[PDB]
């Protein structure tokens, strides 16, 4: 009845192992760089970045909300949440060999632009992949911080002596 | 050594009057008696309250006072239950104080006064009397909370919290008793049980049949105790749920032999109707199919050692009434097709 | 690539000590014009060996869950009953892991389930 | 000694009219808004507290018109009465309120209630029926089986928590996310209370397999709040699922670190270290994303300030801890430096990464001259596979102390004939973003500035007037430091000290910078066990005198 099939279910099975790997709490990212060492050392040497990406990207229903309302979200939205943010530090770790067609797919999630109850580490990890590629620098204050944090931040070294070195160029 | 007994036994009585209605002679003087001895009592237990003659004396006494007092008739006044509670015993006089409405303006003044001084002396080396009650104030707050907010009965009750703490408590009772060697524990159950809730009782000693030991001498009691009375064991194979049986009798075999003998005779007492294909008794509390058959389900799911005592036990009840291979002649035929 | 690498030890804590210290005092020696093994092997003052064994090279004997050896007195025992696979795992990491998937069965101190790496029937007895 | 009543006779009616809201909090928007205003309550008691101790009961009608009916609603309420001191604080009010000697039956009335109330708090079996009739029977009272009952039902939470997180997936029971979410609404007022910790730690730890967070962030402010201040004592697997999960309490984090080191530890750096050691940011930032949230923090306020030396000690400290973690407890499967530091080329980490304790006190200068080149290799060459700009070259080689301090004090060792390297390296440290020709006229300043101290101190013990001259721009600050490592350095020093840093201290920032250089020294030669006995005591004492004139 109100059995749930995991969402990595239908995957090629190295992603299944991958995402199951993820899923284990803080030593998640670890676990994922053990996971493709040994997919380096079984017989498909490769591992398929390019279809995990857009299995990433995928939408399926869900119904969420009020009691009824149908929405469609992306598999990164839909797995768990430290699933989630064990991948993005492992996209971190493994950035130069990925496509950028894929990648900026996924920033684009996780940017959560026009959403309410954003993920804040999600669209922080988001920014600090742009911002490693060389396509965020946006011209914006898109920073991974809050305005909160930033400003009370601003509000203490306020409260301290500045430094003879010139790093702003006015 | 000899110098405590009569300390002792004099703060006993003191506080077991605490709690009485005869509260119009009590002044400050008679309280900060009452918590300066309180005090010598906390002290004594935490100086030399471990690995002694002193510490079994002392429990020797205590125990000695809760069965000359029994709990019959003229009093069932708690008393400090056990030597942990010596290290406590100040709160239990202080809060019996605050129950008792008959206390007079001045000592309840004064008492309150010695408990909550305030914070002039929020620096102390001792964890004092302040302190030990704002604590238990939050504990009391905790427990509420959680039973309310977060707490299930869960199903499977060896597991569940409330069943376990009685049930430890009850397994600590019965070591004292069998310490104490004066009375017989087997008596002093015979008691509860004329005394408290049976439903309540009966899931509590099935509980403590299955904790393991942490001195299971308890558990040993409590086998021998059942098998000597018939009656409580007819109503708790009767009351309770199936898993949980199976897990005490799989635990315990002497209570085996004797437990399939009672399903054994619940059966013969049904009686087969034609025109609905059912099993039914002609009294009213006489066991239903459904709840036996979940029983004798329960004890075949369960290990080898009991799987192969049931089976025969069937068998040969089986062949006892004709040896049929089809419905509507024998209840044990019946079970062993159901069964498969 | 010819620049200086990030580079570290495994190792015997004994051992590895020494290299490290030879590394601080001989990096600046580096030399991009050369090749990478040509500057390796006079900046840590030693040659190579060219596969001591080949055939027994290295089997990764450890958790395949948690990729250590040593979780808390345990070691890799529980293993796949399959040629190709052979993964040693831990009690602890393999139960975890079987608890979670919908294929796996629990009788009474048995679980029957799918092993990690390799997808093949495995029995871990608690 | 001015309005003594107006202020708080408004947050008395704010106050009452939230708790006839509030009510014995029997839902979960009641637990919530409890949860956030309760710590405000608990001020308003202390005061309240105060003005009835220093009056007397039943004389007074200041605030006795509905006295009551607050602590009651107060009481009622266990949200409130499970807060740090509430219970105590409502506790001693209510013994404000009480009289010795009652003379209208009102008083008496009011004592009585006052004894109800203290009793419904302490001793009352507001609890399951038959557990205390069975407890009553067998002689127990409440006192003496409450923790073992409360810490069975902690860990039969704890463990459920712990299957429900087991069973991902799988055809079972599922605690229900309301569930969970409850706990999560009683751990906040007593997260303070010892036998709850492991109900705290199994919710962090038992994430679960849901793409929403199911508990809110109140738990996580409170927790973190608890952690910073040395109040539950958590594991630390427990504080880095609590970072990973919220962001918000990784940044408040490293704020609390930013409020030590600019307002109560200013240049106290084993004071630093030793808050960033029993912290756990060291072992939480060997996952990446903490580390990059980290250094972005120690950008920002790099850009604010421009250059303040006590944020630049602060992050050398800071990258100690977490290098001498991540050896520890990186052995197998670990992460590239590239994912820490992904802004440079991983050539320069690794050399920086070297410590130079490992290293001979005289083969120093061959390394920095090394850092040197490979600095101005990335900056001046700035082609394409490289860093993205001379920030953050820069930015990169502030987190490694040891060799950005040591250039001067090896200029001064060579002061005959100085390296061009090193004074290339040391006008990058004092300025970056300047260009060569800039560059040129610093290094040649500091050159001729090298030559005249070399003839001082060659020369007999002279005056303070001479240094003050070459003292006398966008380079002063680095003459400043160079001219305090000639005094700690040279021999002639500890006669003239004083009569140079009092000319210099003018206003309380070069104060302030003196004391951060100083402290920063002794850090610095401790560390590395380099030390010369006079330079020692010299630099003690000076920091000894001008912490009093700040
Ligand atoms: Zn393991
Ligand atoms: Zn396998």
């Amino acid at each position: 009845e109100g059995v749930e099939p995991a969402p990595w279910a239908q995957l090629e099975a190295p992603a299944r192992l991958l995402l199951q790997a993820l899923q284990a709490g803080p030593e998640g990212a670890r676990r994922g760089l053990g996971v493709l060492r040994a997919l380096g050392s079984r017989g498909w040497e490769p591992f398929d970045w390019g279809r995990l990406l857009e299995a990433l990207c995928r939408e399926e229903p869900v119904v969420q909300g009020p009691d009824g309302r149908l929405e469609l979200k992306p598999l990164l939205l839909r797995l768990p949440r430290i699933c989630q943010r064990n991948l993005m530090s492992l996209l971190m770790a493994v950035r130069p060999s990925l496509p950028e067609s894929g990648l900026l797919s996924v920033l684009q999630i996780a940017q959560q632009d026009l959403a309410p109850d954003p993920d804040a580490w999600l669209r922080a990890l988001g920014e600090l992949l742009r911002r490693d590629l060389g396509v965020g620098t946006s011209m914006e204050g898109a920073s991974p911080l809050s305005e909160r944090c930033q400003r009370q931040l601003q509000s203490l070294c306020r409260g301290l002596g500045l430094g003879g070195r010139r790093l702003k160029s006015p | 050594m000899e110098s405590l007994l009569q300390h002792l036994d004099r703060f006993s009585e003191l506080l077991a009057v605490s709690s009485t209605t005869y509260v119009s002679t009590w002044d400050p003087a008679t309280v900060r008696r009452a918590l300066q001895w309180a005090r010598y009592l906390r002290h004594i237990h935490r100086r030399f309250g471990r690995h002694g003659p002193i510490r079994t004396a002392l429990e020797r006494r205590l125990h000695n006072q809760w069965r000359q007092e029994g709990g019959f008739g003229r009093g069932p006044v708690p008393g400090l239950a056990n030597f942990q509670a010596l290290g406590h015993c100040d709160v239990l006089l202080s809060l019996r104080l605050l129950e008792n409405r008959a206390l007079g303006d001045a000592a309840r003044y004064h008492l309150v006064q010695q408990l909550f001084p305030g914070p002039g002396v929020r620096d102390a080396d001792e964890e004092t009397l302040q302190e030990s009650l704002a604590r238990l104030a939050r504990r009391r707050s905790a427990v509420h909370m959680l039973r309310f907010n977060g707490y299930r009965e869960n199903p499977n009750l060896q597991e569940d919290s409330l069943m376990k703490t009685q049930a430890e408590l009850l397994l600590e009772r019965l070591q004292e008793v069998g310490k104490a060697e004066a009375e017989r524990p087997a008596r002093f159950l015979s008691s509860l049980w004329e005394r408290l809730p049976q439903n309540n009782f009966l899931k509590v000693i099935a509980v403590a049949l299955l904790q393991p030991p942490l001195s299971g001498e308890g558990s040993q009691v409590l086998v021998h105790w059942l098998l000597g009375n018939s009656e409580v064991f007819a109503a708790f194979c009767r009351a309770l749920p199936a898993g949980l049986l199976t897990l005490v009798t799989s635990r315990h075999p002497a209570l085996s032999p004797v437990y399939l003998g009672l399903l054994t005779d619940w059966g013969q007492r049904l009686h087969y109707d034609l025109q609905k294909g059912i099993w039914v008794g002609t009294e009213s509390q006489d066991v239903p199919w459904e709840e036996l058959h979940n029983r004798f389900q329960s004890l075949c799911q369960a290990p080898p050692p009991l799987k192969d005592k049931v089976l025969t036990a069937l068998e040969t009840c089986k062949a006892q009434d004709g040896d049929f291979e089809v419905p509507g002649l024998s209840i044990w035929t019946d079970l062993l097709l159901a069964l498969r | 690539p010819t620049m200086l690498p990030e580079c570290f030890f495994l190792g015997a804590d004994h051992v590895v000590k020494p290299l490290g210290i030879k590394l601080s005092r001989n990096i600046h020696l580096w030399d991009p014009e050369n090749s990478v093994l040509q500057n390796l092997k006079d900046v840590l003052e030693i040659d190579f060996p060219a596969r001591a064994i080949l055939e027994k090279s290295d089997f990764t004997m450890d958790c395949g869950i948690c990729y250590a050896y040593q979780l808390d007195g345990t070691i890799p025992d529980q293993v796949c009953d399959n040629s190709q696979c052979g993964q040693p795992f831990h009690q602890i990491c393999l139960y975890e892991w079987l608890r979670g998937l919908l294929t796996s069965r629990q009788s009474f101190n048995i679980i029957f389930g799918e092993c990690p790496y390799c997808s093949k029937p495995i029995t871990l007895k608690m | 000694m001015a309005q003594d009543s107006v202020d708080l006779s408004c947050d008395y009616q704010f106050w009452m009219q939230k708790l006839s809201v509030w009510d014995q909090a029997s839902t979960l928007e009641t637990q919530q808004d409890t949860c956030l205003h309760v710590a405000q309550f608990q001020e308003f008691l202390r005061k309240m507290y105060e003005a009835l101790k220093e009056m007397d009961s039943n004389t007074v009608i200041e605030r006795f018109p509905t006295i009551g009916q607050l602590l009651a609603k107060a009481c009622w309420n266990p949200f409130i009465l499970a807060y740090d001191e509430s219970q105590k604080i409502l506790i001693w009010c209510l013994c404000c309120l009480i009289n010795k000697e009652p003379q209208n039956s009102g008083q008496s009335k009011l004592n009585s209630w006052i004894q109800g109330v203290l009793s419904h708090i302490l001793s009352a079996l507001r609890f399951d029926k038959e557990v205390a009739l069975f407890t009553q029977g067998l002689g127990y009272a409440p006192i003496d089986y409450y923790p073992g009952l409360l810490k069975n039902m902690v860990l039969s939470l704890a463990s459920e928590l712990r299957e429900n997180h087991l069973n991902g997936f799988n055809t079972q029971r599922r605690m229900a996310p309301e569930r969970v979410a409850s706990l999560s609404r009683v751990c906040v007022p007593l997260i303070t209370l010892t036998d709850v910790d492991p109900l705290v730690e199994a919710l962090l730890i038992c994430h679960g397999r849901e793409p929403q967070e199911i508990l809110q962030p109140e738990f996580f402010e409170a927790v973190n709040e608890a952690i910073l201040l040395k109040k539950i004592s958590l594991p630390m697997s427990a504080v880095v699922c609590l970072w990973l999960r919220h962001l918000p309490s990784l940044e408040k984090a490293m704020l609390h670190l930013f409020e030590k080191l600019i307002s109560s530890e200013r240049n106290c750096l084993r004071r630093i270290e030793c808050f960033i050691k029993d912290s756990s940011l060291p072992q939480a930032a060997c996952h990446p994303a903490i580390f990059r949230v980290v250094d972005e923090m120690f950008r920002c306020a790099l850009l604010e300030t421009d250059g303040a030396l006590e944020i630049i000690a602060t992050i050398q400290v800071f990258t100690q801890c977490f290098v001498e973690a991540l050896e520890k407890a990186s052995k197998q499967l670990r992460f590239a430096l590239k994912t820490y530091f992904p802004y440079t080329s991983p050539s320069l980490a690794m050399v920086l990464l070297q410590d130079p304790q490992d290293i001979p006190r005289g083969h120093w200068l061959q390394t920095l001259k090394h850092i040197s080149e490979l600095l101005r290799e990335a900056v001046e060459d700035q082609t394409h596979g490289s860093c993205g700009g001379p920030f953050e070259s820069w930015f990169l080689f502030i987190h490694f102390g040891g060799w950005a301090e040591m250039v001067a004090e090896q200029l001064l060792m060579s002061a005959a004939e100085p390296p061009t390297a090193l004074l290339w390296l040391l006008a990058f440290y004092y300025g970056p973003r300047d260009g060569r020709q800039q560059r040129a006229q610093t290094m040649v300043q500091v050159k001729a500035v090298l030559g005249h101290l070399l003839a001082m101190s060659r020369s007999s013990s002279l005056s303070a007037q001479d240094l003050q001259t070459v003292a006398g721009a966008p380079a002063q600050q680095l003459i400043r430091h160079l001219l305090l490592n000639f005094l700690l350095w040279a021999p002639g020093g500890h006669t003239i000290a004083w009569d140079v840093i009092t000319l210099m201290a003018h206003t309380a920032e070069i104060t302030h910078e003196i004391i951060g250089f100083l402290d920063q020294t002794l850090y610095r030669w401790n560390r590395l066990g380099i030390e010369s006995p006079r330079s020692e005591k010299l630099a003690r004492e000076l920091l000894k005198e001008l912490r009093t004139q700040v």
